[PDB]
């Protein structure tokens, strides 16, 4: 409850908002209104290093106005709430595991607590980037000299693990029973099915989509080079009975499962 | 805050995208298309405007014999731009 | 291969002769870039998540349901069979009833987020066969679709429910300024480098391309002529080589 | 009785924080496609532009 | 009352997820900002 300022009508006691909550009441002792609001319900959260790296750890309320939270060295308020445990500090990074709205948090060593480097939790607000400096000079170009040539991952997914369920045994599991009570709710386990098949069927096509875009299965290379570059390893080795490429064999393994 | 809602706030604000398209149209401005491609690399600015002619259909000598028209009407395009989005708009619907 | 290379090159603006003449060195670097990637995903870096992350779900999905299964909804007992063994079948049948409903609807709840996923999936392969199209069969001049900077070419590697791009790219590097201006006066007649920007190295100027530096005589060949001298903007004094005179 | 039925509650969060999260990511695809902050051109015109 | 609104909240959610069209014009924003603002587009109609 907090004191109301825009008035009522006079014979008017109480007042709903737009979506017709009280917004304030008309004291009935001294006809004052009195502004009305739901008071804070948080979400916890908890920021968390690797606890591999520490086993400190730090939280996050949304619904914050830091009084308004019992009980945090110097609390943080921001306006995604007020954390405990940690620091603000005047630097700047990369952001990390984002708390948001300008704020990311980072289990650093301190470097503010001398040489102990406690290794703190610390909030900053991010550097959107390293700083870049350039003159326009309206008869100045720049030139690289120097060609480089660097290989980086692109990774996309393609298919979906083909599952499908029987309605009958999901829904009653072997009771006769069933399927009388259960055949009054009509054919939606049948469509329930036939929803599922054509996904199935769907991503079929869609891997034959993906990778049969060849025309015939060209015979791999005897020899592994290629006038001085070297392709050993993405190409499927004739001596593993694999038969795939040796970064493809690192690959199945990578992926746990 | 209502029986359970909840907004949060974005994780950039506007002011740091504010400040990322600042970069973005200075680097356009500046380094040119290759900036794109790996580091930048400064370039004066009728360079580049006469480079992208060539890579139209057009040799770089229409646009520098006709750099005074072109930089005018560029000038008016983004006044009238400038006016078109004062006024109220469906632009933004 | 070098002819593949050399062409490949002709599609980035550079020209045959940097490959015939560097091709020692530059299949140097792609063999160690082969194995710095090989190395990258030798470690235990799960820079794979995006085909990771789609199969966790799957199983938690499937938890969900099983897990509902177990669970009772407005229901004394969970399994069916105690339901029917306990109470009169007009009761039974009430209680069979919110049950039926309830697993119902979390059948539903299944299938509508796997149909969500589904067209997530579709998306994400779509753009898929589009990438193989585009990058791995042919050198495009579309940027950052296939790799940053200037493509060279793609090689697709499959992997469990997905597929692991590697892209061969160009970047340039080492930076120099240079004097440059848009065009020459000759002889009181302008002239405009054709493929070309003008240097100036400070003893005297140069044509030269974008990505590598090299400097070549100003030639009529490499230039066209077009207009008179005043019209330019900052154009400069210079002489044109004539090879022929 | 929402303790009666199954974690529905859960469902439904995680799927909404997940579009949260994409959303943040979109946000940054679209936005972060440069490596270094450039400082604004203290000339606003160059060459007649 | 709990089945109906569980049931109204799960539409809410799903309606909610249909986030999807959200997501592909981000994608097509993405590639709007790395083919034309970072370069010149050979491309004809996809900018302007
Ligand atoms: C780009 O810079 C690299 C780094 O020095 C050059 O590589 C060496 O270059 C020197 C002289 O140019 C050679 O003597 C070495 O054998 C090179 N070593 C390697 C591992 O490349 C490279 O040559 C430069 N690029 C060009 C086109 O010269
Ligand atoms: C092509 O590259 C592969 C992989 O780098 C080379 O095979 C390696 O050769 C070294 C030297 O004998 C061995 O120590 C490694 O165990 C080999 N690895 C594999 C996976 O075979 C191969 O020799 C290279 N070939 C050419 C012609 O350059
Ligand atoms: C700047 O350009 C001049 C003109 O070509 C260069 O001078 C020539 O350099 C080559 C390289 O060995 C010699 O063969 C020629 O005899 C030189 N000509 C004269 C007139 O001296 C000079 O090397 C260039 N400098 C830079 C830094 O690019
Ligand atoms: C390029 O050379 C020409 C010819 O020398 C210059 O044209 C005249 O140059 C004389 C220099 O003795 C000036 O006094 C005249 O004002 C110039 N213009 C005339 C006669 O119409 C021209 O100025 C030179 N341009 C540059 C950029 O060096
Ligand atoms: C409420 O009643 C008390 C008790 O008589 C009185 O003193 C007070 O003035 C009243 N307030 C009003 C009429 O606003
Ligand atoms: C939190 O409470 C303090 C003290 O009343 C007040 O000054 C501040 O404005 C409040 N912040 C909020 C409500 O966000
Ligand atoms: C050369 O380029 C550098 C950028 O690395 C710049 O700092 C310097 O001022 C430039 N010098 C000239 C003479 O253009
Ligand atoms: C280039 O800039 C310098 C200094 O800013 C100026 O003196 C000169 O006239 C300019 N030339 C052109 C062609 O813009």
């Amino acid at each position: 409850l907090t004191p109301s300022s825009k008035r009522f009508q006079p014979f008017q006691q109480f007042g709903r908002d737009v979506s017709d909550f009280t917004d304030s009441v008309r004291d009935p002792k001294t006809s004052e209104i009195l502004d009305i609001s739901p008071c804070s319900f948080g979400g916890v959260s908890v920021i968390t290093p690797g606890t591999n790296t520490s086993s400190e750890v730090a939280v996050l309320y949304q619904d914050v106005n830091c009084t308004d939270v019992p009980v945090g060295n110097n609390v943080f308020q921001t306006q995604a709430g007020c954390l405990i445990g940690a620091e603000h500090v005047d630097t700047s990074y990369e952001c990390d595991i984002p708390i948001g709205a300008g704020i990311c948090a980072s289990y650093h060593t301190v470097s503010s607590l001398r040489s102990t480097s406690q290794k703190s939790i610390v909030a900053y607000t991010m550097s959107l980037g390293a700083d870049s400096s350039i003159a326009y000079s309206n008869n100045t170009i720049a030139i690289p000299t120097n060609f480089s040539i660097s290989i980086t991952t692109e990774v996309m997914p393609v298919s979906m693990a083909k599952t499908s369920v029987d309605c009958n045994m999901y829904i009653c599991g072997d009771s006769t029973e069933c399927a009388n009570l259960l055949l009054q709710y009509g054919s939606f386990c049948t469509q329930l099915n036939r929803a599922l098949s054509g996904i199935a069927v769907e991503q079929d096509r869609n891997t034959r989509e993906v990778f049969a875009q060849v025309k015939q299965m060209y015979k791999t290379p005897t020899l592994k080079d290629f006038g001085g570059f070297n392709f050993s390893q993405i190409l499927p080795d004739p001596l593993k009975p694999t038969k795939r490429s040796f970064i493809e064999d690192l690959l199945f393994n990578k992926v746990t499962l | 805050k209502f029986n359970g809602l909840t907004v949060l706030p974005p994780l950039l604000t506007d002011d740091m995208i504010a400040a990322y398209t600042a970069a973005l149209v200075s680097g356009t401005a500046t380094a040119g298309w290759t900036f794109g491609a790996g580091a930048a690399l400064q370039i004066p600015f009728a360079m580049q405007m006469a480079y992208r002619f060539n890579g139209i259909g057009v040799t770089q000598n229409v646009l520098y014999e006709n750099q005074k028209q072109i930089a005018n009407q560029f000038n008016k395009a983004i006044s009238q731009i400038q006016e078109s989005l004062t006024t109220t708009s469906t632009a933004l619907g | 291969f070098a002819m593949q290379m050399a062409y490949r090159f002709n599609g980035i603006g550079v020209t045959q002769n940097v490959l015939y003449e560097n091709q020692k060195q530059i299949a140097n670097q792609f063999n160690k870039a082969i194995s710095q990637i090989q190395e990258s995903l030798t470690t235990t870096s799960t820079a794979l998540g995006k085909l990771q992350d789609v199969v966790n779900q799957n199983a938690q999905a499937l938890n969900t349901l099983v897990k509902q299964l177990s669970s009772n909804f407005g229901a004394i007992s969970s399994v069916l069979n105690d339901i029917l063994s306990r109470l009169d079948p007009p009761e039974a049948e009430v209680q069979i009833d919110r049950l039926i409903t309830g697993r119902l609807q979390s059948l539903q709840t299944y299938v509508t987020q796997q149909l969500i996923r589904a067209a997530e999936i579709r998306a994400s392969a779509n753009l898929a066969a589009t990438k193989m199209s585009e990058c791995v069969l042919g050198q495009s001049k579309r940027v950052d679709f296939c790799g940053k900077g200037y493509h060279l070419m793609s090689f697709p590697q499959a992997a469990p429910h997905g597929v692991v791009f590697l892209h061969v790219t160009y970047v340039p590097s080492q930076e120099r300024n240079f004097t440059t201006a848009p065009a020459i006066c000759h002889e009181g007649k302008a002239y405009f480098p054709r493929e070309g920007v003008f240097v100036f190295n400070g003893t005297s100027w140069f044509i030269t391309q974008r990505n590598f530096f090299s400097p070549q005589i100003i030639t009529t060949d490499n230039t066209f002529v077009s207009g008179s001298c005043d019209v330019v903007i900052g154009i400069i004094n210079n002489t044109v080589y004539d090879p022929l005179q």
